[PDB]
């Protein structure tokens, strides 16, 4: 509904998403040895953390290349965040990929989000979000690009990382259904994959050029086939002054007001 | 009537700030201060009003002791709140940023102490104004019970969650100064006069919070600080039109053009005319031009070179954009030029940069160097802001991208013995 | 209870929406009382009503409605020894009324009616003019100065008392005299000393020599007196203005003023920060106005600045005239030591008996048990004070509060 | 940092120890032994800042005056002196403590203040050096917020160094070819190997804004660096460029290497001087001189220039007065008019008039 | 009649001009009013003697 009192509860929450930054866990499962390897760069974790909020899904689309001579490991170099907003199951981000300059460089790694609930599964609201992306993106390979769920656990983060299988692929551009059990979903339709953290490289952000990343606040701004061009620099917080627009913007005041107590006591500077 | 100092109240403020201008370096410069004190004179010729009875009095005569003993208590409480470091053995008082930013700042030192312990690089807008709801300043201010049916309604009619705290005093300065920014008329005579306390020390204890709070080179709440700073002086939030702050301006067409979204920077670009096609008033077309050209912006462009492989050196040139009147920007402009590392989160150095009346359309140039760190990063920023004016900034990333840093350099050849 | 006490707060906001800002007592007491006649069962219909309405002001119909609603919804009816700041600084400053006891004048006499104590004094009787005694006119004063006097023939009798010691001596002054005296025309004569110090035959009063601070106690204050004093200071050609600069921007701005004003506090900041010390040594004169304010818990401000100013002067070797202004009060001589004033050509004392327009003060004060009660009989004073202005002349209410 | 401010240190200074309760603390002998030394002076606040032992020194003080002062410190007939920035390098006279403050000066032709150069400052520095007597040197350096770091990086640390030459390039050159040391594109790139420029460049390229480190980098860098150097001369008509190989010098070069100058400048020369031209014209053309840019200002003096200006010969158009051109301009006709002025610029105005008579003889030629 | 800052810029002056000219004998204003813009009363009287 309406949720006044939760936008208040859970704003003088998420000033504590900091606390959680150093206590992380990462999900260690049986390693494949064919597949790719993923390294996300700490800074940019923390960071996407920080700017998160515990009840909506928050995304962003990651951006890396393989070091040199060493082809099986994809270092997560960048972190793309797009206008977006979530629910707290899912998260509604436009039809365009990023595209930018400093881009070029690199290749599209997939996506990350943040799960306010920890689920030892790919949602099916993400398999299917991914394979309708890889479906309108030949850009996006199927097994080099992954979906990293980043989930709040108690006084913590914890995460995991997952490939769509082939199955799973063709599940996804079929699936119209987005409630919580889509007719046909399947464990055979994801893969966990290995991602390790790391401080020994830091990762950049690129974020929306004439506005913020954040449009929860705004659901009637958003839609499928809005552009957005990019720029570097790093993203503000979820509940920070801009993306709340409508709530600084609550004024109703005659200026005379200000006639009573007209003592005007100052005496400074 | 007898006229009587109040001097013994503020005596530790008032030594402080001699500390800070240098004008006491030790204990006895600091009994010789107080000797020129009004308080001096009246504890001479009345000690029965001031503390001192007589027979002490006789047993020393030119107050020497009794004004070495309230020195030395004034040094010890500034000492504890960290304004100054001073040794008993010594007598000597050190001045620390701590104290100059009290001073300067005219806040007291039960308050600044506070801030020490309270300020981290981590808090929110949401934890920042509780910090400054902390003020010694505010000591007081307490909650009445008639004017909690009014504050419960202006607390959910803040932007800023208060709600760390329920009623008690720090809810009440808080959901005040956010009230006056916010800028709400209150029922209560009380609370209006509170408001006004609240916010007139406002400015003084926000400014004494972001000097501070930059001098550590804590990137974000720094920003987060001269921000409310001028969200203070100006009264009103960053989410309002900028255009604004010429006051000007007419209140509907601002209203007007805040109505559709049309983000600022985006009107340089537009006419005369294509300006007033957006909030469909023509006739404000040419004035609402004019101001939208009177708002400060620098363009600014860096010519950077590597110079050890700890260190490059940055070259800014600060080229002004905009047109000078000395009935809006008057004699001077000031600017914050602060480069801050990767993730906007360290600043790795800063300088204030004022533009005088003359040097308008005189590009500037700004030499300054910058460390280098061993994960080598994608990038640096340098971000320049306005002092006073609210939503005026340019940012910069400076990306190494390119970077080859030098050979690293071979060890001197050893002194032999 | 808490379920009383939710009602209490709303009966304490409808009263208070009544009566307007009152003192706590006052108004927590009628409302105790308006609740007290709304509980009791001795007064039925209208009357209840009527006496209400006679307590708390008219009532619309409406708004009685609630108030009953309100009742009804009521459930029940040597090494340095560290000591103590607070209890040695005095609480209250400036209203302590430390004096033991007060002199009452023969003329006063004190009448005390039901609920309120009337004092009465009458006018002073003005001290007869001194033997082969007269006012200096603008002529028998040095030539320089006469200008910028235009439209006043003649000199004020404390103004004439005291020029002398104004004119021709950098000895510290204090004068205390009663409002109305006209006490500003004596510190302007004092600056016209210093407009004069530095003067050319071919040029006049060239600004460049000297940059004077005017320390007043409130900030209209300051706007008025840069008003007036640039008007009276314009022959020499001197530009003044108020510091009211925010430090950076205006420096180089008042960097060609002179003359300028500002609270206390304000050249005590900007002293901190050391936007003064461009300024120092351009400055041989500051005048402390209302310097009394040493009794006010600001007075520690004062205290900072003067005793700053003298004990540089002691490195610099560099002087500077401290000129004093003070209401006329005892401890004379102790400021007199402080602003480092020579009481034998320095000093300056007049009483109350100077104050141009003979003051006869009556005070009244309530003994009222009840701060309610007292609150009504305060109204009823200011009935009485009415009827003495019946006559042709002025009356003026000063209350505690702008809406009140 | 001011040639005047010398005066005001030493007054300050004595302030200072008049308020420690005891004066004249730096001086090591009697008032009367002084005296012979004092008899040789004119300032007279020099006469009693020298009184208590302090001392100073700036571009005022004669040679002798200044031997003088050396020596009576070293003997120790005065405990300390305060002097000049521009005195750091010529000063024979050493130090226990040495401290270093307001290291910024003013340039009145940008108008804003700008950092000691850091050998400057390092130098200043070595003035603490006391190697007969003293085990150990002390300095203390007041500077500003900004500068505080870099400081604390640099005075502990070894120097690199870079080079210059790509920059201040063209002259070089022009006057090499008319040597007949490069007689052709191939010879200039030869050249350029034997510098220490070539050194440098692959060791921190992109400072040279050079992209690469590879070999091919280096060789395109330092032909493209050839080419517009001797595409920029041939533009200027000091020299002729042969099949796109080969060069020689011209009228013009032979001129400039002949005399010894700044290339931009007789270029300039070259496009202003026309068949008309005449006095006028020649003072503001010799005027805005390579050599003439290189004059220093002191205190953003734009006022003073304009007063100057005010009762000079001839006016100007629209003239900025912390510009050194527009300066000198007002000094070589004072100078034409035989006008007194203040030691300050009168200095100044002796300096410029050392290199005329060479600039002029170019005009003529 | 009464005169105070609050009420408004202009309109003090207009009171001010109506006072001199005997328009009210008693008028209610603020201390503000006696620090500000000098005029005086045949007889002044505070009320209350109490201030926030």
């Amino acid at each position: 509904f309406s949720s006044k009192t939760e936008w208040r509860v859970r704003a003088i929450s998420a000033a504590n998403l900091h606390l959680r930054t150093n206590h992380i866990y990462v999900s260690s499962d049986d390693i494949k040895e064919t597949g790719y390897t993923y390294i996300l760069p700490k800074n940019v974790l923390k960071k996407f953390i920080c700017i998160s909020d515990l009840r909506a899904q928050i995304a962003g689309y990651l951006y890396g290349v393989s070091p040199p001579d060493n082809p099986q490991v994809k270092e997560i170099r960048c972190i793309v965040m797009v206008p977006q907003w979530g629910t707290h199951q899912t998260v509604h981000l436009p039809g365009q990929l990023p595209q930018h300059e400093y881009l070029k460089e690199m290749e599209p790694l997939g996506w990350i989000h943040t799960q306010p609930n920890e689920s030892p599964q790919l949602s099916p609201q993400d398999v299917t979000t991914h394979a309708k992306i890889m479906a309108d993106n030949p850009s996006w390979d199927g097994e080099k690009t992954i979906i990293i769920t980043c989930s709040f656990t108690p006084g913590s983060c914890t995460l995991t990382a997952y490939k769509l299988t082939p199955s799973g692929y063709e599940w996804g551009r079929q699936n119209t259904d987005k409630g919580n059990n889509p007719k046909g979903y399947l464990p055979s339709h994801y893969e966990r994959v290995q991602m390790l953290l790391s401080d020994r490289f830091l990762g950049f952000f690129m974020v929306p050029a004439q506005s913020s990343w954040n449009y929860n606040f705004m659901g009637v701004r958003h839609d499928p086939n809005m552009k957005y061009e990019l720029q570097l620099a790093n993203p503000k917080e979820f509940y920070h002054e801009v993306h709340r627009p409508s709530h600084f913007l609550n004024f109703a005041l005659l200026q005379e007001g200000e006639v009573y107590s007209a003592d005007r006591e100052d005496l400074y500077a | 009537l007898p006229i009587e100092s109040q001097m013994v109240s503020k005596l530790p403020d008032m030594l402080n700030a001699e500390i800070v201008l240098g004008n006491v370096q030790n204990a006895k410069d600091a009994v010789n201060w107080l000797g020129y004190a009004y308080l001096y004179i009246r504890m001479l010729r009345s000690p029965t009003l001031y503390g001192i009875s007589h027979d002490d009095l006789k047993g020393d005569p030119l107050l020497d002791q009794r004004r070495l003993d309230l020195v030395h208590t004034a040094a010890l409480m500034l000492d504890k709140n960290n304004l100054v470091k001073y040794d008993k053995k010594t007598g000597n008082f050190q001045v620390t940023e701590l104290g100059r930013i009290a001073s300067h700042y005219y806040i007291t030192n039960d308050t600044v102490q506070t801030y020490n312990q309270l300020l981290k690089p981590t808090l929110s807008e949401i934890e920042l104004f509780r910090v400054f709801s902390l003020s010694s300043e505010f000591k007081n201010i307490t909650v009445r019970e008639e004017e909690k049916l009014e504050l419960q309604k202006l607390l959910e009619r803040v932007p800023i969650p208060v709600k760390e705290s329920i009623e008690e005093p720090s809810a009440k300065i808080n959901v005040l100064l956010q009230a006056f920014i916010s800028q709400l008329k209150l029922e209560g005579f009380a609370l209006m006069a509170d408001m006004v306390y609240v916010t007139q020390s406002a400015g003084r204890l926000m400014r004494a919070i972001f000097e501070i709070v930059l001098n550590r080179g804590w990137a974000q709440l720094t920003d987060k600080t001269l921000n409310l700073c001028k969200m203070i002086d100006k009264r009103m939030w960053q989410s309002m039109c900028p255009l604004r702050q010429f006051r000007k301006l007419p209140e509907e067409v601002v209203k007007k053009i805040e109505k559709k979204n049309f983000p600022f920077e985006r009107l340089y670009d537009l006419n005369h005319n294509e300006i007033g096609e957006l909030i469909r008033m023509p006739k404000m077309g040419k004035t609402i031009h004019k101001y939208v050209h009177l708002f400060p912006k620098l363009e600014l462009s860096v010519h950077l070179q590597p110079i050890t492989r700890s260190t490059l050196k940055v070259e800014l040139t600060i080229t002004p954009d905009f047109q000078w009147d000395e009935k809006v920007h008057g004699s001077s402009e000031a600017f914050w030029i602060l480069v801050e590392d990767v993730d906007s989160e360290v600043i790795l150095h800063h300088e204030y940069f004022l533009l005088k009346a003359k040097y308008a359309q005189d590009e500037h140039l700004i030499t300054f160097f910058v460390p280098v760190f061993e994960p080598l990063p994608p990038q640096y920023f340098i971000r320049v802001v306005s002092d006073r004016w609210l939503s005026c900034e340019t940012q910069l990333p400076v990306s190494f991208r390119h970077l080859i840093l030098p050979e690293k350099y071979p060890p001197p050849t050893e002194l032999l013995d | 209870t808490k379920e009383t006490r939710e009602t209490y707060e709303v009966l304490l906001s409808f009263i208070q929406a009544a009566l307007g800002d009152q003192p706590r007592d006052i108004l927590c007491g009628a409302a105790d009382e308006v609740l007290a006649v709304l509980k009791n069962e001795k007064l039925r219909d209208k009357e209840r009503r009527k006496e209400i309405d006679l307590l708390l002001g008219q009532t619309d119909d409406t708004r009685y409605h609630v108030l009953v609603n309100l009742g009804k919804k009521i459930t029940d009816y040597a090494p340095r020894q560290v000591l103590d700041l607070e209890d040695l600084v005095f609480t209250q400053g400036s209203h302590f009324m430390a004096n033991k006891r007060c002199q009452l004048p023969d003329g006063s006499f004190r009448r005390q009616r039901k609920g309120y104590e009337e004092v009465h004094v009458p006018a002073l009787k003005p001290k007869p003019f001194g033997s082969e005694e007269q006012l200096l006119p603008v002529e028998k004063l040095p030539k320089y100065a006469q200008a910028g006097f235009e439209g006043f023939k003649t000199l004020n009798r404390i103004q004439s008392k005291l020029y002398r010691a104004a004119l021709e001596t950098d000895e510290n002054l204090l004068l205390c005299a009663p409002t109305g005296a006209g006490k500003t025309n004596v510190a302007l004569m004092c600056m016209l000393r210093e407009i004069g110090k530095h003067i050319n035959m071919d040029g006049t009063i060239n600004v460049d020599d000297f940059k004077i601070i005017y320390i007043a106690p409130m900030r209209s204050l300051v706007q008025e007196m840069v008003g007036s004093f640039g008007k009276r200071l314009a022959t020499y050609g001197i530009t003044v203005a108020e510091l009211t600069g925010d430090h950076q921007l205006c420096k180089e701005e008042i960097s060609a003023t002179q003359i300028i004003v500002c609270t206390p506090e304000k050249w005590d900041i900007i002293t901190r920060k050391g936007g003064e010390r461009t300024y120092t040594q351009l400055v041989r004169l500051i005048i402390l106005d209302e310097i009394h304010l040493l009794h006010d818990d600001r007075g520690p401000v004062l205290e900072a600045l003067v005793a700053r100013a003298i004990r540089n002067i002691e490195m610099t070797q560099e002087d500077v005239r401290l000129i004093g202004l003070s209401a006329t009060l005892p401890n004379y001589e102790d400021v007199a030591t402080f602003l480092r004033v020579d009481p034998a050509k320095g000093l300056f004392y007049f009483d109350n008996s100077f104050r141009p327009v003979p003051l006869e003060q009556t005070y009244v004060g309530i003994t009222e048990k009840k701060a309610i009660k007292r609150f009504q009989i305060m109204n009823e004073i200011v009935y009485e004070k009415i009827m003495e202005h019946a006559g042709k002349n002025q009356v003026l209410v000063f209350v505690h509060s702008r809406k009140e | 940092p001011s040639r005047k401010q010398t005066r005001l240190t030493a007054i300050d200074i004595l302030t200072t120890c008049a308020a420690d309760i005891q004066r004249q603390r730096f001086l090591h002998c009697t008032e009367k032994d002084l005296i012979p030394y004092l008899e040789k002076l004119s300032d007279s606040t020099l006469k009693e800042t020298l009184l208590n032992g302090v001392g100073y020194l700036h571009e005022g003080l004669s040679p002798m005056e200044r031997r003088l002062v050396e020596q009576l410190f070293s003997s120790g007939a005065i405990q300390v002196v305060v002097a000049s920035r521009s005195l750091c390098w010529g000063m024979n006279v050493a130090a226990h403590l040495v401290i270093i403050m307001d290291t910024q000066y003013y340039n009145g032709k940008i108008h804003a203040y700008v950092d000691y150069p850091i050998y400057d400052v390092l130098q200043m520095v070595g003035h603490a050096n006391r190697p007969l007597q003293d085990d150990e040197g002390r300095c203390v350096i007041m500077c500003q917020g900004s500068k505080k770091d870099f400081f604390k990086k640099f005075l502990y640390e070894p120097l690199p160094v870079e080079s210059h030459l790509d920059h201040c390039m063209h002259d070089h050159f022009n006057a090499e070819i008319v040597t007949k040391t490069i007689e052709n594109k191939q010879d200039a790139v030869d050249y350029l190997t034997w510098t220490f420029l070539y050194r440098r460049m692959t060791q921190n390229p992109n400072y040279y804004n050079l992209q690469g480190i590879s070999h091919r980098h280096l060789s395109d860098h330092l032909s493209e660096l050839v080419e517009q150097t001797l595409s920029d001369l041939e533009q200027s008509k000091c020299i002729s460029i042969e099949d796109e190989m080969d060069v020689a010098p011209l009228n013009l070069g032979m001129i400039a290497a002949y005399y010894y100058i700044n290339y931009t400048t007789i270029e300039l020369f070259s496009m202003s001087l026309n068949a008309k031209t005449k006095v006028r014209g020649l003072i503001e053309i010799i005027s805005n001189a390579a050599e003439y840019e290189n004059i220093p200002i002191r205190h953003h003096e734009d006022n003073l220039l304009r007063q100057l200006a005010q009762k000079v010969p001839h006016k100007l158009n629209n003239p900025k007065f912390n510009d050194p051109h527009v300066k000198t301009n007002l000094l070589l006709q004072a100078h034409l008019s035989r006008m007194q002025l203040s030691a300050e610029l009168q200095s100044d105005t002796e300096e410029i008039l050392s290199k005329a008579i060479r600039l002029i003889q170019a005009c003529v030629d | 009649a009464i005169h105070h800052a609050g009420m408004t810029r202009v309109d003090r002056t207009l009171v001010e001009d109506l006072f001199a000219d005997k328009h009210i004998q008693v008028l209610v204003s603020t201390a503000t009013l006696a620090w500000g813009v000098n005029l005086p009363a045949h007889t002044v009287i505070i009320k209350g003697t109490q201030v926030y």
